[PDB]
């Protein structure tokens, strides 16, 4: 159910849904919490990666008490932390609030 | 690393807490200590403290390291 | 709310000690004192609310994340962007934060 051009938020149930089903396209995941400084800085650029880079996914995770078990899997000490993954599985993460490492990541994914 | 082990500073860590530099910035890099503590577990749940390694120096002093800014010294 | 007045008024207070100043752009500021004051409500102790835990509990007991954290205590870093040092490109001049900001940041979260 993901929107391109856009970031989808999702939850303990949507998630793998949508990365069983990306297929070539590389799927980036903004693991963040509502009360976290670097996260709500990093919003508004992870809002325009979305819109300039369209053969990518682009989704964000609200680690909370109800995402507890997903936010635990995926694996995350660090808010924000920004996992990419293709072909069902985690092949880059960055972590913190690391605009040019988290482009870099992604370009690097892409290619 | 285990505790009791003897390290050196290697990298360049600028601390405010000794109380011989208090509230001053301080770059422990160069001094020699021994390992008090690596942060792992407590009482067998895993923590996450990002500076792991617990460092005692002259003074009762104490300051927390990751591994790669110390090494361990015969 | 108590907890947040304190938390806010801890925040001010820290920063003057240690010379550090609150974000350019206050609402960074405010949603971390909200986490803080949320932690502490419910655990005891202001967990910093810019990490992730497997065990909050075992965390509270370690007090390693404890605000002020051990990488503030000791090196003066705030991942959370709370403490900012005069020196970080996002760090302003206040080490003030109106009670009034803190409330309008938590209800535009709303
Ligand atoms: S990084 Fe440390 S000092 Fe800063 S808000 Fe989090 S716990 Fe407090």
């Amino acid at each position: 159910e993901a929107i391109v051009g856009k970031v989808t938020e999702v939850n303990k149930d949507t998630f793998w849904p949508i990365v069983k089903a990306a297929g070539d396209k590389p799927v980036v995941l903004d693991m963040f919490t509502q009360w976290c400084g670097p996260s709500k800085a990093m919003a508004p650029k992870y809002e325009k990666l979305a819109e300039e880079y369209l053969d990518v996914i682009f989704l964000k995770l609200d680690c909370n008490q109800e995402n507890k078990t997903l936010a635990k899997e995926l694996g995350i000490r660090v808010v924000p932390t920004f996992k990419i993954l293709k072909e069902n599985s985690v092949v880059g993460e960055v972590t913190g609030a690391k605009y040019d490492k988290l482009l870099e990541a992604i370009q690097a994914a892409r290619s | 690393m285990n505790v009791g082990d003897r390290v050196r500073v290697t990298s360049s860590v600028v601390v405010y807490h000794h109380p011989e530099h208090k509230k001053t910035a301080f770059d422990l890099q160069g001094m020699e200590g021994e390992v008090a503590a690596v942060l792992t577990e407590w009482q067998g749940r895993p923590i996450s403290a990002n500076l792991p390694v617990l460092v005692k120096f002259e003074q009762r002093f104490k300051a927390h390291f990751r591994p790669d800014e110390v090494t361990l010294i015969e | 709310n108590k907890t947040l007045a304190a938390m806010k008024n801890f925040a001010e207070q820290y920063a003057k000690r240690t010379d550090t100043y609150f974000c350019s752009d206050l609402s960074v500021t405010a949603v971390v004192i909200e986490g803080l004051a949320r932690h502490k409500e419910e655990l005891g102790s202001p967990l910093c609310p810019c990490r992730h835990y497997e065990d909050k509990e075992a965390e509270v007991k370690n007090t390693f994340w404890n605000c002020p954290c051990v990488p503030m205590r000791e090196r003066k870093e705030c991942h959370c962007m709370l403490f900012l040092t005069p020196d970080n490109d996002f760090a302003g001049d206040a080490q003030d934060i109106p009670m009034e900001t803190l409330e309008e940041v938590k209800a535009s979260m709303a």
